[PDB]
RNA sequence: CGAGAGACCGAUAGCGAACAAGUACAGUGAUGGAAAGAUGAAAAGAACUUUGAAAAGAGAGUGAAAAAGUACGUGAAAUUG
RNA sequence: GGGCGAAAGACUAAUCGAACCAUCUAGUAGCUGGUUCCUGCCGAAGUUUCCCUCAGGAUAGCACGAAGCUCGUUUUAUGAG
RNA sequence: ACUCUACCGUCAGGGUGCCCUGACGAGUAGGCAGGCGUGGAGGUCGUGACGAAGCCUGACCGUAAGGUCGGGUCGAACGGCCUCUAGUGCAGAUCUUGGUGGUAGUAGCAAAUAUUCAAAUGAGAACUUUGAAGACUGAAGGGGGAAAGGUUCCACGUCAACA
């Protein structure tokens, strides 16, 4: 995870560890619903999941496109994930469900934690030319959601 | 003052940084230089005079198990004046109440 | 010899003629000052009792012998299930102790044979 | 290259299985056999066929 | 080590020069034995049953040897110092009658060693061992007789089998009494007791 | 079996780094000449015989005692 | 086949292999051949209640302790909040 | 060292100018590279007679280590550019 | 350096215990001496479940060597004394046993035979399946036997690993 369940009364989560996904979309995804209340947040993965707007990149580089919608901060670049923000998707709303379960103010709470760990690798393979074999191996991102009492 | 390292240290982690001598052709303190630290030698390091510090320069006995306690003194074993962690809690507990029970500081209460 | 594991071997894969025997536990102390006998053979309608434990000194039989797991159901020391049925549960016989020796037929002249 | 594909006919089939051991260098034409014989004469134990 | 076979390859695949991979071998290197550097393949030094361990010694040492420990028995400071012990300082080496032979057990021979004075080499061992590391955890070297005060017999041969389960005691002869139950773990003045007849059948050399 | 001087040097047993079977000279030599062995202009070698042997000293050849006048 | 011991190991050691290691597999092929140990006294291995769609999240019971919860010793770092 | 030729040692399981697999075998390398505590006492040499001899080595020059003892400044001449 | 005076290193003499004290002390090979070192052991008592090795962390003498005490914690192992013995100190041969890093979430995503629209079922539908309609081939996208393989067809039944 990397963030304690700092204390049962305020948190509210859901996992979602193991997975076959790209490893910087799960974590620069993160960062834009993070800090972010649950209401802000949730509203931001499901427009750019849709078409409406992107998500404005900052950690990770590469080849990806400066455009007019690189707003976030005083950023130019951007990309708009979609299969990897359905699963994010899913843990602020079983977060959202369990946080009325204690009965807090579960829209309107705080996220303090998302961001992904890696660690052992789930070995995959697929072949090339010349009686070959290359590495075709997952990021397993460990994907969590934390809201605390806010 | 100056602080000692075992040369290369600095460039990569595969270094034992206790003084290794320099071994075979040069090395800039073989032939002798005093900026990128020294070569230690017996013209450095504390003298024949002294030995053995506390805030009171009072050098210790180790009174581990019930061996020998009557032994142990108020004098020159004022300060450090220790027992043994090794033998039990049980023993440390007995051999202190006898040990500060003379008249005597010891770091442990 | 003077070996852990290899000792534990004759321990481990020991005939039906051995195993009678390392089915195992001590006698108490009103049969020894009956007959003599150190320990003899746990079999199932024993009363047992438990000697060094937290289910201190108290008041047994033994439900099931096994062979081959040389482990015992103990009744009276009883708990539940999740599903909720009073089982016998498992002890092994070393931490027990036996109150009832029989007499039968000849058990009578085994333990009073050409020795006894 | 001359090599894998051409392989891959394998139209004369030469060697099947053994019985009594699993040496499947048991020709249809030589009738060989590199472990004990499939016919052997006595069993064919054969000390080159180790190092340790 | 030739329980494999890893030949020489080089470059154009991924192997060195070195025996790693060939007919066969996961973590098992080498040609034969070969790679002590290697993992699974030989060693530096194989330890081998042909070297050397048994060596020569003097004769003329042995009895001057024993005559030496013994020697350092009959001053009383070597004795008490090491690890042996004694209540009676004065009129050592121990020397009692031959109604040593007249104990049959056990309870009347550590009652006898009480009397006489040489019991403090006897108490002397409150709680035992348990192991040690090495083939000190494996085999036989859990529970370990106290080397205290050693009994010698006199008329030869079959030795007092009662002084041999007085705890921690050794029994012996007076001709075989040899270097180990003297001088124990190379210091000397172990506490002996002779009988009346085994100490003027030591009056030899 | 100096372990200490031994291990930490690696001097012993060699010499200076490079030294192979040049240094002991392959490990034996011949009677006439070689190249870069442990031979060159020796004093030894030379004659080759050892013992005494002719045909009145082998068997049957008896002993003498060790016996002075004075002794 | 059994017993005993040697200055003789304690899962990178040593028998191929401590464990379903010749058994999911690979080569025509005597053959090569990995991953791989583990609760407690007693399994009592979480009834019952509550939230979510299963996953997941909280109250409650059992038990010597649940600060032992089944993926069950001690635990560091890159990785990773 | 055989099979084979209108020839190109083309050809024989991607290996053919002598197939491949296994063993003796850890063949061997006069050549090159790599090679694990510290301080103190204390510490040179790149020179030679000589070799079917040359990235070497018998011997000699120079200081290792250990025990026991060992100068010259300069005055009279003599020999040689 | 010159120079003052003290201090550090081995050894000599006078007289033990060692002190006075001369001359010198940049350093690679090399030898000797001295000191720290693992596995193991004759020895083994001492310490231990009222808390042992270990894990982890703090204090932490000063000759370069690396070791005693103390705190959180363990649930059974190991040293006074006294000395002998071995597979005995790591940074490296285009090395060796494995995980993890790197380019990188970047490229690739499989030879240019158009696809458009509606439904059935469902948690989810461009893909299963069905309808409307079009591209496309028809000496084969039609048909069909032997070697070789051997139950892969089939109906039933599942969405986890795996495409």
């Amino acid at each position: 995870y990397g963030a304690t369940s700092t204390n049962p009364a305020k948190s509210a989560s859901a996992r979602g560890s193991y997975l076959r996904v790209s490893f910087k979309n799960t974590r620069e995804t993160a960062q834009a619903i993070n800090g972010w209340e649950l209401t802000k947040a949730q509203k931001y993965l499901e427009q750019v999941l849709d078409h409406q707007r992107a998500i404005p990149f900052r950690r990770f580089n590469s080849s990806i496109g400066r455009t007019a919608q690189g707003k976030e901060f005083g950023v130019t670049k951007a990309r708009w994930p979609a299969k990897s923000v359905k699963f994010v998707q899913g843990l602020l709303q079983n977060a959202a469900a369990n946080a009325e379960a204690k009965g807090l103010d579960a829209t309107k709470l705080y996220v303090s934690h998302i961001q992904v760990n890696q660690a052992p690798k789930q070995r995959r393979r697929t072949y090339r030319a010349h009686g070959r074999i290359n590495k075709y191996e997952s990021s397993p991102s460990h994907i969590e959601l934390v809201v605390t009492e806010k | 003052t100056k602080k000692f390292k075992r040369h290369h240290s600095d460039r990569y982690h595969r270094v034992a940084e206790n003084w290794r001598k320099q071994k075979g052709i040069d090395s800039v303190v073989r032939r002798r230089f005093r900026g990128n630290i020294s070569q230690p030698k017996i013209g450095y390091g504390s003298n024949k005079k002294t030995k053995f510090l506390s805030p009171s320069g009072h050098k210790t006995f180790l009174v581990a198990n019930v061996k020998d306690l009557e032994t142990l003194t108020m004098h020159t074993k004022t300060y450090a004046a220790e027992i043994a962690h090794n033998i039990s809690a049980k023993n440390r507990v007995v051999i202190l109440a006898r040990a500060k029970a003379l008249g005597i500081k010891v770091t442990n209460p | 010899s003077s070996d852990r594991r290899k000792a534990r071997k004759a321990y481990f894969t020991a005939p039906s003629s051995q195993r009678r025997v390392l089915l195992s536990a001590p006698l108490s102390k009103e049969l020894r000052a009956q007959y003599g006998i150190k320990a003899l053979p746990i079999r199932r309608d024993d009363e047992v009792l438990v000697v060094r434990g937290s289910k201190k000194g108290q008041e047994g039989k033994i439900s099931s012998v096994y062979r081959l797991k040389f482990a015992v159901q103990v009744d009276k020391v009883t708990k539940e299930k999740v599903n909720g049925a009073s089982v016998p549960i498992n002890l092994h016989p070393s931490k027990l102790v036996i109150t009832k020796l029989h007499l039968d037929k000849d058990r009578k002249a085994l333990i009073q044979r050409k020795g006894g | 290259g001359k090599g894998t594909p051409s392989f891959g006919k394998r139209h004369n089939k030469s060697h099947t299985l053994c019985n009594r051991c699993g040496r499947r260098s048991f020709h249809v034409q030589k009738k060989t056999c590199s472990s004990c014989g499939y016919p052997a004469a006595k069993t064919r134990s054969y000390n080159w066929g180790a190092k340790a | 080590g030739h329980q494999t076979s890893a030949e020489s390859w080089g470059t154009g695949r991924a192997v060195a020069r070195i025996p790693r991979v060939g007919g066969g071998g996961t973590g098992r290197s080498g040609q034969g034995a070969f790679g002590n550097m290697c993992r699974g393949g030989r060693m530096f030094a194989p330890t081998k049953t042909w070297r050397k361990w048994n060596v020569k010694v003097n004769h003329n040492e042995k009895r001057y040897a024993t005559a030496s420990a013994i020697a350092a028995t009959a001053v009383a400071s070597l004795v008490l110092a090491r690890g042996h012990r004694v209540e009676k300082i004065p009129e050592i080496p121990l020397v009692v009658s031959t109604d040593l032979e007249s104990i049959q057990k056990t309870k009347e021979a550590v009652a006898a060693l009480k009397a006489v004075g040489a019991h403090s080499d006897l108490l002397k061992v409150l709680k035992s061992k348990k192991l040690r590391a090495g083939k000190g955890k494996y085999r036989n070297r859990r529970w370990t007789q106290r080397r205290g005060p050693l009994v010698v017999y006199a008329e030869d041969n079959g030795i007092v089998k009662a002084l041999r389960n007085v705890p921690g005691v050794e029994t012996a002869n007076v001709a075989s009494l040899n270097l180990l139950q003297l001088a124990p773990g190379a210091h000397l003045g172990r506490f002996v007791i002779w009988t009346e007849a085994a100490f003027t059948k030591l009056d030899q050399v | 079996t100096k372990t200490r001087k031994h291990r930490g040097h690696v001097s012993a047993g060699k010499g200076r780094i490079g030294k192979h079977r040049k240094h002991p000279g392959g490990g034996m030599a011949g009677g006439e000449h070689h190249h870069r062995i442990n031979m060159d202009k020796y004093h030894p070698g030379y004659f080759g015989k050892v013992g005494m042997r002719y045909f009145h000293k082998q068997q049957a050849h008896f002993w003498k005692p060790v016996l002075n006048l004075d002794k």
